[PDB]
RNA sequence: AGGCCCAGGCGACUGUUUAGCAAAAACACAGGUCUCUGCGAAGCCGUAAGGCGAAGUAUAGGGGCUGACGCCUGCCCGGUGCUGGAAGGUUAAGAGGAGCGCUUAGCGUAAGCGAAGGUGCGAAUUGAAGCCCCAGUAAACGGCGGCCGCGGUCCUAAGGUAGCGAAAUUCCUUGUCGGGUAAGUUCCGACCCGCACGAAAGGCGCAACGAUCUGGGCACUGUCUCAACGAGAGACUCGGUGAAAUUAUAGUACCUGUGAAGAUGCAGGUUACCCGCGACAGGACGGAAAGACCCCGUGGAGCUUUACUGCAGCCUGAUAUUGAAUGUUGGUAAUUGACCUUCUAACCCGCCGCCCUUAUCGGGCGGGGAGACAGUGUCAGGUGGGCAGUUUGACUGGGGCGGUCGCCUCCUAAAAGGUAACGGAGGCGCCCAAAGGUUCCCUCAGAAUGGUUGGAAAUCAUUCGCAGAGUGUAAAGGCACAAGGGAGCUUGACUGCGAGACCUACAAGUCGAGCAGGGACGAAAGUCGGGCUUAGUGAUCCGGUGGUUCCGCAUGGA
RNA sequence: AACAGUGGUAGGAGAGCGUUCUAAGGGCUGUGAAGCCAGACCGGAAGGACUGGUGGAGCGCUUAGAAGUGAGAAUGCCGGUAUGAGUAGCGAAAGAGGGGUGAGAAUCCCCUCCACCGAAUGCCUAAGGUUUCCUGAGGAAGGCUCGUCCGCUCAGGGUUAGU
RNA sequence: UAUCCUUGGGAGUCAGACUGCGAGUGAUAAGAUCCGUAGUCGAAAGGGAAACAGCCCAGACCGCCAGCUAAGGUCCCAAAGU
RNA sequence: GUGGGUAGGGGUGAAAUGCCAAUCGAACCUGGAGAUAGCUGGUUCUCUCCGAAAUAGCUUUAGGGCUAGCCUCAAGGUAAG
RNA sequence: GACCGAUAGUGAACCAGUACCGUGAGGGAAAGGUGAAAAGCACCCCGGAAGGGGAGUGAAAGAGAUCCUGAAACCGUGUGCCUACAAGUAGUCAGAGCCCGUUAACGGGUGAUGGCGUGCCUUUUGUAGAAUGAACCGGCGAGUUACGAUCUCGUGCAAGGUUAAGCAGAAGAUGCGGAGCCGCAGCGAAAGCGAGUCUGAAUAGGGCGCAAGUACGUGGUCGUAGACCCGAAACCAGGUGA
RNA sequence: UCAUAGGAUAUGAGAAGGCAGACCCGGGGAACUGAAACAUCUAAGUACCCGGAGGAAGAGAAAGCAAAUGCGAUUCCCUGA
């Protein structure tokens, strides 16, 4: 049958123009008292999925 | 039967010390030396960060230099 | 699966929503319009045909 | 065709039991006691009907414990259970709607206000059993002390009575003394420092009984000293018939050594002509059975419970089936509630008579009993190892038990960095509104010498004085053009960011000049995105709050 | 040509061998196909020929295609056959001789004496079995030996109720 | 001297062992244990150390009844100096 | 002795978890079913080129796994090593 | 029918759901081939028979009845070489002697004696291992297929590429079928804007972009399926048994 | 008491049972397994049992789809994905 998308991943990740995966940062839910403004400013921005992880998860988002 | 040790703890090693060589070209912002306190001082075109990290202010050549009798400093000099 | 280490997807937050009424247009750059000759009324029906 | 006797433990006894390793001290038992049960009994089987109980009826039946008989069976009701219960507290569905949100006829230059209806929530009030609480109850579950000198003192619900005691219980222990023996870790009798007896999970006795356990005698013997001989069956020879387990191929010595650390097979020696037959088991880590022990597996199963989550059963309320009256007391404008008592006609009858009908079923009819209760349905709460599905970490010089689990600092660490052990030492899960920012100014510990209280040590003063101090806090690295001390003014403990680096499996973590906004301090230069530096923390999901030029399932809203 | 290289487990990569089937082309084969047996042949390996024997009707080769495509181990499954081995065993018990039958006799028949059971090892009869009963014939297998014999084989026969 | 980097396809590995040197743990025991470092084994046959994964010497494409060496050896077993 | 009754989340038990067809801490048969097995065993032709690892981090993780490290193939960069 | 060909293919090519096993539910085999034709061996001989030797039939009887072929294990008969002083993973290299004579090759068989040499597999840091597995021989016995994904290679077309169901047609090719799919544009949670866009007050800075694909095939790997094969103890459902 | 229950008789190609181990519609309804444990969840409304069929069944002629100068019963296939 058709390969199923990993739906959890489809809600976290997004494919860029060159085929990288855009992601949000962790540590962006709560406990902002315990993180510096510099940390919070940087965690606010988007990031890329790393090479090692992309290898592991690439096929889970194949249909996207 | 046996007792137990009250030890067994250590912190993560912090990878301190020199990060660029004397004579090496560095871009502005390159960390030159990580340290606790001022084992090495900021010389010319070198800043000291909040945790005592020495970093290049300019692009240039790194130079670890003697600073007076006892102390040391690191400088970055423009290429020319 | 990462052998019980919290998996990457699960460590990261969900982001955003999908708009029910999202419009995507068939984009046509100016270089594509050069294919037509001068005086042609370039309609969507013509581009599709 | 009985061996017998003396003494002791256990169980009274005859019985019963692990078909096929346990016959017993286990089970049962008569007897005792507790408890439930008023008859459609309780209990039990079944979803129910129908049954067992019992064609019985409290001298009966079910359940628990104890176990003939004899003498007896103490203390504790705080806890738990069970039974009962006054005030006070708490608690479901359902009832009840004070309010509020959304929508919008209308109204408003807009912003916003906003009827009625619909719709989404909804507070007070009301609401049973149960629970908290109170009382009783130990042949209910259970429990029956320390310390000090009969007294004191502490503690408790109360501190072990009688009887028994090195015991089927005594670790120390072969306790001590006596008996029995030439010699007795066993045995018997006493003793009592009962590790850790004790009164119906009965205590102590106890005639009779036992393929019971235990010690000692008489008799008796090949059990033994210590073996011998004889009979038969097999073995052995011949004729007939003719399997099996096992088996990498084998022309398959010994010693010492070597080697995955115990060699027929390797090395060096030593010894050995070829083939059988009767014998023996030292080895082939012989055969048999993918070790039961042990560990591991996020394997299973049975069992337990104050593990988790459920379910049956049981209890309890609301509501339907469910009506009529009389009182009494609510709340709305005379209707509708609440409760009490009565009624009969629903419902029920494992009651009687009659009929269907030769019928202890069923149904009909008529009495009687009960009665809007019960039962049954839906909903709700309580109880609930009776039953069900599961969970019950890892590291570990085997596992368990102990300890540990993240972060920071040092040493181990072999002069970059990194580096292990249940290696050696310590800290952290904050603190500070200044202990932060900036500007200006400053120098510490201790000692010597002199001083009313005043002393070694308070407070002066003098000289000496790289720090012998201080730095919020562990440690290390730093720090006296101070990062240490003081004072003024402040809030940069800023918002948007960020060239470029460090660290790094990832996730994270760290440093950062510089730009813009708008500031603080400063004459200005400038410094300031917390603190001398490095701990003081926790992913996602989900939910809350504030903001919002975002989306809004026909459209406007929500 | 020259120069250099070529140990290898897990494992990556490459080039090939062989098997069955299909297509197309081209062949072989009763003047003997496949298979089987033997040989001192050939190729770097997987492998491939040639010759002779057996066999008695099918089968190669080339190129491409498709796969139930390759076995030495799974205490693998099924079959066959070894080893142990002429070994263990031949399942409680009294027989001896004479005569007979027969291809053959410790073992079958007859006789004699002996021995065993006798609250049974006797007699009757359930359940169960289902022809095992009787007669004649038989001896492959079954019978733990033998066998002329048998509960075995082949024929034919045999069970009678008012009580 | 000929590696190195980047991207992509495919892995396997996550029991290590001994030896030398530097340390811890231990008793400055262990063929112990745990790190660092180099080697060999693993995955490495050949010669030596009698035999002997891990020591010494040395890396087997194949053939030769040629030659020179390494460690280790040269009286006999046993090649080479009584 | 004969004829009957009780049936597996069950029966029966003078109680041993005993017995319920040589099966019993839950009978037997068939099916779900090729359950699942991070475990053990096995996995079949050849030669050549190259050739590891037994480490780190995290892990109800420790004989498993994942990413990194180390091997291999290809294409680039080219000459960084 | 690029399905099986008697251990395969149905369990069953054959008197098979039989035989056999189980109280029962239920489990469940083995076993094909004379020849073209029975012409199925008159007759003689040994033997009680079985069996055989002739004779005859036949192309063949060494096709004579579980009778096409007839491997191996295993069991025998004959004998060329060796063997009764030898210590053996059984070979290998060296090597006389003796016996042969070929796919004619610096041949074949045997092997006194000398040197060297602890099977194979699995599993291991390490196994000759006194760890595991196999008595032997034979047969059978394990990464497959489908649909998706991705990469490499190949082919067609190329800023495009391609049809699906279906209709017609050999169960075919193929024609028709453009619905749909992927690509040519990205950025943003989104409204949206667009070679840009998002963040932000910002012409700032920064993020992500700007400055050959697609259809089909072979191959590698992955996903979902039992997914390389064999193996539990168990769990549940419905039956069968006192 | 009328009645009714009940009883008797007659007429019925009335029913019953089977299967094709398939397909279909209902009633009841697991667990292993996956989640690397496990309870929500999965396996799966599967297996299985039961009832009813029919040659097919079920569905079906809008209190529908939608948001167009609309569509016009149901079913099935492709696609949406
Ligand atoms: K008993
Ligand atoms: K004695
Ligand atoms: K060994
Ligand atoms: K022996
Ligand atoms: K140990
Ligand atoms: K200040
Ligand atoms: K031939
Ligand atoms: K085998
Ligand atoms: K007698
Ligand atoms: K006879
Ligand atoms: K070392
Ligand atoms: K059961
Ligand atoms: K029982
Ligand atoms: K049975
Ligand atoms: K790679
Ligand atoms: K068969
Ligand atoms: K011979
Ligand atoms: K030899
Ligand atoms: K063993
Ligand atoms: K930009
Ligand atoms: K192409
Ligand atoms: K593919
Ligand atoms: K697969
Ligand atoms: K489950
Ligand atoms: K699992
Ligand atoms: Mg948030
Ligand atoms: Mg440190
Ligand atoms: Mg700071
Ligand atoms: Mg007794
Ligand atoms: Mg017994
Ligand atoms: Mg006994
Ligand atoms: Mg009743
Ligand atoms: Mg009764
Ligand atoms: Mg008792
Ligand atoms: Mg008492
Ligand atoms: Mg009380
Ligand atoms: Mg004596
Ligand atoms: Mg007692
Ligand atoms: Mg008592
Ligand atoms: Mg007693
Ligand atoms: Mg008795
Ligand atoms: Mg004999
Ligand atoms: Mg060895
Ligand atoms: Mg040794
Ligand atoms: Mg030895
Ligand atoms: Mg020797
Ligand atoms: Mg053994
Ligand atoms: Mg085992
Ligand atoms: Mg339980
Ligand atoms: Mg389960
Ligand atoms: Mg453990
Ligand atoms: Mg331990
Ligand atoms: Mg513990
Ligand atoms: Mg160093
Ligand atoms: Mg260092
Ligand atoms: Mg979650
Ligand atoms: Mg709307
Ligand atoms: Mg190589
Ligand atoms: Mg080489
Ligand atoms: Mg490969
Ligand atoms: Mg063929
Ligand atoms: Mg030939
Ligand atoms: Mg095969
Ligand atoms: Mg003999
Ligand atoms: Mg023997
Ligand atoms: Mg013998
Ligand atoms: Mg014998
Ligand atoms: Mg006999
Ligand atoms: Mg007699
Ligand atoms: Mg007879
Ligand atoms: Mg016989
Ligand atoms: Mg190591
Ligand atoms: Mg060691
Ligand atoms: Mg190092
Ligand atoms: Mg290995
Ligand atoms: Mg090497
Ligand atoms: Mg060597
Ligand atoms: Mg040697
Ligand atoms: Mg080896
Ligand atoms: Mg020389
Ligand atoms: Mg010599
Ligand atoms: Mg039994
Ligand atoms: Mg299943
Ligand atoms: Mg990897
Ligand atoms: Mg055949
Ligand atoms: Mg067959
Ligand atoms: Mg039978
Ligand atoms: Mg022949
Ligand atoms: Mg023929
Ligand atoms: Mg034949
Ligand atoms: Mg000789
Ligand atoms: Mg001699
Ligand atoms: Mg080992
Ligand atoms: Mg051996
Ligand atoms: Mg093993
Ligand atoms: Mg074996
Ligand atoms: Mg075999
Ligand atoms: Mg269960
Ligand atoms: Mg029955
Ligand atoms: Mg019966
Ligand atoms: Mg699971
Ligand atoms: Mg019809
Ligand atoms: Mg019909
Ligand atoms: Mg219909």
């Amino acid at each position: 049958p058709k390969m199923k998308t990993h739906r959890g991943s489809a809600k976290r990740f997004k494919k860029t123009g060159s085929g990288k995966l855009k992601r949000s940062h962790a540590y962006t839910s709560h406990l902002f008292a315990n993180k510096s403004q510099k940390q919070k400013r940087k965690l606010r921005k988007s990031a890329v999925v790393s090479a090692g992880d992309f290898k592991r998860i690439k096929q889970m988002l194949a249909n996207i | 039967g046996v007792g137990s040790t009250k030890n067994g703890r250590d912190s993560e090693a912090k990878r301190l010390g020199a990060k660029r060589a004397d004579g090496q070209f560095v871009t502005g912002g390159s960390i030159l030396y990580r340290q606790r306190g001022t084992k090495i001082y900021p010389g010319e075109n070198v800043g000291r960060g909040g945790d005592d990290t020495l970093f290049a202010k300019i692009d240039g050549t790194v130079k670890f230099e003697r600073f007076g009798r006892d102390r040391k400093k690191v400088s970055v000099y423009p290429v020319a | 699966f990462e052998g019980g280490q919290m998996p990457l997807f699960q460590r990261l937050p969900k982001r955003g929503f999908t708009n029910i009424n999202r419009k995507e247009y068939a984009v046509v750059n100016l270089d594509k319009l050069n294919g037509f000759a001068e005086g042609t009324e370039v309609t969507p029906e013509l581009l599709l045909e």
